[PDB]
């Protein structure tokens, strides 16, 4: 049980909470500012969501009546004026290392002491990694130095800035991606049986106010 | 482990008096020092010689070259670099929704 | 009241597509001057309601006082430009806004807006001959707009083209299968349609909109006078035939309930009087 | 029959934020208590335990509307709530123990 | 009610006074070397009783959760807030020359 | 806090890296010199001392207890007259502490400081005659009792140098030691 002063916990220990906690919440706005700006073709967009109508309708196309199914499956699937077949097409690190280098420096500004104990025991084979910047070998491995501090701090607040922040592909490959998995699909209506399940039970008028 | 070398040198950065030399030295009294890195050394002869040694180099004090400024500049550098950041992303967002 | 609940009116008012524009301009007068300055970038969605609004209501002495209060913080910005095109559809000014809108679609060819103004004309002009070909033209380029699957609809409903409505209610049931009211309106479309073979989705359709909202009546009252008409058929067969009067009896049950329960609401006046004599026959 | 998305990321977003303030709750507590070792381990998963009942009382009967299940009342954020509950212990453990 | 903010506010008080007590205790313990050291229970129940306080009151605080089914949500809608489409409005009608011509 | 916004008032500091050190001579003289300066704070005489007497000192009592006085006990031998006295004092202000020491009626051949307290909290010493029965100090009821109890777990041991000898003896229940080794 070593003892250690006050200042150390004044300029080390909550200092790294500080900058653990505002570098993250920086690095967040940073990648929101940065976030994307990609090549928009209206073709591409048009074909996006031409996939996604096959999807819905191979997925929820057991709503609407059988016929109107056939149609459209047939006009989608079919090997001459379907879609699908006919028409023919003519075609993180980054995130990780300010972390890594910000630890670096931690290291390097806070080394030559021992910044906390950490409540659970751990190996002594860890020794030269939670002390970098200690002599001692016969110290406990529970006292840490200020990198492993500042690791720590970086992966528990993680889940903490949930609460105080609010948390088209290839289309010549794409087209046979969704025909022959829409090839294989059949209708099964689910309003075949809908007026003896409704005549099983009333209708629940309490609430209408 | 070092090799056995039996030539055990004297070199002068090790004296823990620089030139407070004690003349005819007769004892050398040791004290805990309440911390776990200092030990309170009184050597009595002649003189009397009072100091600390750190035969580990004070692993439980903050350091003396420990630039403040330097932290406390750095903790206003992130506190503003959010508080503008913050702003930014809003007004960009707020650029992109209305195009 | 607060503009703490003048500003949730104003956002309920938006999420659902309301058009009560007298109420929507009250409020939006207000928030204008009285509390402009309790909410910050909220003031600009709040100008692009108030103006669209305002517009309906026939007061231009707002909407050019919303709208340049929009083209000064946001300078070229394409809704901005948008809205001044409505401004000028609004004030007869047709001219112009196929000039602005072939000028929007040059610079950012995947815009929408004014793709879609571009038939907002031709619906005003009457055109509709016109209107719906441009809009099916749109909707081969951009699948998926659930709000001009459903304009198509309206086009073709009003233009008694009964038969293409419906692919087009279909397109719109396969996206919100949980949307009674699409439900609704494709039954009521099979029921305008045809006979026996649209009769038939009409009745699974008026009931199956029963099942996803029990308090639907127009639903229950698209269900009695679709079985009904299938019980009155000359090619019906006596299966279908009991099953249609069995199932009228059963929406007949209910009817009178509903309509019971609201003549127990209000102690004054009777309904169940009204609609019991029309269940027996 | 037909599930909206946007109620059931609410709910999980509701789980998680209670898990993520019960843990950091429970690594302050284990800290000021100076519960360590196995001791630290074991309050972890009676918190845990807490919470879940503290949940089922919160969703109480007729919780099939909230929840398709109710697995996540139990098992949601075990690991993520694990992280910050050792973080937490340590830091109240080193500024309430330690100096 | 909204009281439920005033009362982890009253237990995380409660959790740092507490947190306050056991640093004096163990400033005391490891001045005076007593080889008992036993946090007293006065203060773990103070701690324990913050701690369920606080726990209790941020499962309130949460929020409330929503139904599953679709179906519920849209029970109060109304074909007079879903047949208006706010990109194809048209001004030609009748409340232009009838409201403030 | 709010209120906030020498040798009395000497207190200890939070490393505790300034002590009190207390210093015999060999004229009789006692000092107190802080460890931080070296000013002497406190100084006494002890008249009648040889130049070749035997000193010991004997930390008794700190200051970690507060309402009892730290105390320090000095053992002098006189080499002539074998004379053995012992001298207890305030380390802290250097007065005599008012709490009167044993008159050691035999030349004390050696001592041995104990860690059990007495209720006082005051570390127990040991002196052994030259009739070799041992003499306690505080002797009062509860060291007695102490001792009473953890009596064969003490050992004295005197290396007598002229004539080469190396006795050691285990200490009885009544302070009375037996040769053991």
């Amino acid at each position: 049980e070593l003892l250690l002063d006050s200042n150390i916990r004044l300029w080390v220990v909550l200092p790294i909470v500080i900058i653990t906690f505002f570098v993250g919440m920086i690095r967040h706005y940073v990648s929101i500012l940065l976030q994307s700006d990609k090549k928009l073709t209206q073709e591409q967009v048009s074909d996006s969501q031409v996939l996604i109508r096959s999807r819905v309708l191979r997925e929820n196309g057991k709503y609407i009546p059988k016929q109107s199914f056939l149609t459209r499956k047939y006009y989608f699937n079919n090997p001459e004026d379907g879609f699908f077949k006919k028409t023919k097409r003519k075609v993180n690190v980054t995130n990780v290392l300010p972390m890594i280098l910000i630890g670096g420096w931690i290291n390097m500004t806070f080394s030559g002491f021992v910044t906390t104990k950490v409540p659970f025991p751990l190996t002594l084979r860890f020794k030269p990694m939670l002390q970098q910047g200690i002599e001692l070998l016969t110290l406990d491995a529970s006292w840490v130095s200020s990198a492993s501090w500042y690791f720590l701090n970086v992966f528990g607040l993680r889940s903490i800035y949930s609460l105080i922040l609010g948390q088209p592909a290839d289309t010549n490959k794409a087209f046979k991606t969704e025909w022959e998995a829409l090839e294989l699909t059949d209708h099964q209506w689910a309003l075949d049986d809908v007026e003896e399940e409704l005549m099983a039970k009333d209708l629940h008028f309490e609430g209408m106010f | 482990l070092i090799p056995y070398s039996p030539d055990v040198q004297i070199h002068a950065e090790r004296f823990i008096n620089y030139n407070q030399t004690v003349s005819r030295m007769r004892g050398i009294y040791t004290a805990p020092s309440g911390l776990e890195s200092t030990c309170l050394v009184v050597a009595y002869g002649l003189d009397i010689y009072q100091t600390r040694v750190y035969p580990s180099k004070q692993f439980d004090v903050l350091k003396d070259d420990y630039d403040y400024v330097l932290i406390s500049s750095v903790l206003f550098g992130l506190v503003f670099a959010t508080m503008i950041t913050k702003r930014l992303a809003q007004v960009k967002l707020l650029n992109r929704a209305w195009r | 009241v607060t503009w703490e609940e003048m500003r949730d009116k104003m956002r309920k008012w938006r999420e659902e597509n309301s058009r009560n524009s007298e109420q929507i301009v009250e409020v939006g007068e207000e928030l204008i001057n009285e509390y402009a300055s309790k909410l910050g970038d909220d003031i600009w969605i709040i100008y692009e309601q108030v103006m669209i609004a305002a517009l309906d209501y026939g007061r231009d002495d707002l909407a050019l006082f919303c709208l340049q209060e929009l083209r000064r913080q946001f300078p070229g910005s394409h809704r901005v430009k948008r809205l001044t095109g409505m401004r000028f559809e609004a004030m007869e000014r047709y001219d112009d806004a196929i000039q602005l809108y072939d000028r929007i679609l040059q610079e950012d060819p995947t815009n929408t807006a004014a793709r879609k103004r571009k038939i907002a004309i031709r619906k005003a002009q009457g055109k509709n001959v016109e209107a719906i070909r441009e809009l099916n033209e749109y909707l081969e380029q951009f699948v998926g707009d659930q709000e001009a699957w459903h304009e198509l609809a309206e086009l073709y409903i009003n233009e008694h083209d009964y038969a293409k409505a419906a692919f087009c209610l279909e397109e719109l049931m396969m996206t919100n299968p949980h949307n009674h009211l699409y439900c609704q309106q494709y039954a009521e479309v099979k029921y305008t349609q045809g006979g026996l073979e649209n009769l038939e989705l009409s009745r699974k359709y008026f009931a199956q909109a029963l099942k996803l909202n029990n308090r639907n009546m127009r639903a229950l009252f698209g269900l009695y006078m679709s079985a009904s008409h299938i019980a009155s058929n000359p090619k019906a067969s006596a299966k279908t035939k009991k099953d249609n009067m069995k199932y009228a009896s059963w929406a007949a049950s209910q009817i009178n309930r509903a309509y019971q329960f609201a003549g127990r609401s209000k102690k004054e006046t009777k309904y169940s009087l009204k609609a019991v004599e029309d269940m027996l026959e | 029959p037909f599930i909206s998305e946007a109620a059931v990321r609410g709910n999980a977003a509701v789980l998680d934020y209670c898990r993520t303030s019960v843990s950091a709750l429970s690594g302050a507590t284990a800290g000021i208590l100076g519960l360590t070792g196995l001791y630290g381990f074991i309050f972890y998963l009676l918190a845990s335990v807490l919470l879940s009942l503290l949940l089922i009382l919160k969703a109480g009967r007729r919780w099939n509307k909230y929840f398709k299940s109710r697995r996540p009342l139990f098992t949601g954020g075990l690991i993520g709530g694990l992280f910050t509950y050792v973080l937490f212990w340590t830091f109240l453990y080193g500024m309430v123990h330690v100096y | 009610p909204s009281l439920w903010k005033g009362l982890v506010g009253i237990g995380l008080f409660a959790l740092a006074h507490a947190a306050f007590s056991a640093a004096q205790h163990r400033s005391y313990m490891r001045l005076t070397e007593k080889e008992d050291e036993s946090l007293p229970i006065d203060i773990v129940l103070q701690t324990l009783l913050a701690f369920a306080v606080t726990c209790y009151g941020i499962v309130h605080i949460a929020g409330e959760f929503k139904d599953m089914d679709a179906t519920s949500e849209l029970k109060n809608k109304t074909f007079d807030t879903l047949r208006n489409h706010p990109s194809f409005y048209v001004f030609n009608h009748r409340g232009r020359v009838l409201f403030r011509p | 806090w709010t209120s906030h916004l020498n040798i009395d008032t000497l207190a200890r500091d939070e490393f505790n890296l300034q002590k009190m050190m207390v210093m015999v001579t060999a004229s009789g003289k006692l000092f107190g010199i802080e460890s931080s300066s070296g000013t002497i704070l406190w100084k006494q005489y002890l008249p009648n001392v040889k130049p070749d007497s035997s000193f010991k000192l004997m930390v008794q009592r700190t200051t970690a207890h507060f309402p009892h006085p730290p105390q320090c006990t000095l053992l002098v031998k006189d080499k002539e007259s074998g004379m053995s006295s012992l001298y207890v004092f305030n380390p802290i202000f250097g007065k005599w502490s008012q709490v009167a020491p044993p008159v050691l009626k035999r030349p004390i051949l050696q001592s041995l400081l104990l860690p059990v307290m007495d209720q006082d909290y005051a570390k127990v010493l040991l002196l052994i005659d030259d009739e070799y029965k041992v003499t306690a100090f505080p002797a009062t009821r509860n060291v007695l009792r102490q001792l009473h109890e953890l009596a064969p777990s003490i050992f004295f041991y005197l290396v007598d140098a002229e004539q080469g000898r190396l006795c050691g003896y285990r200490l009885r229940k009544d302070l009375t030691t037996e040769l053991s080794w």
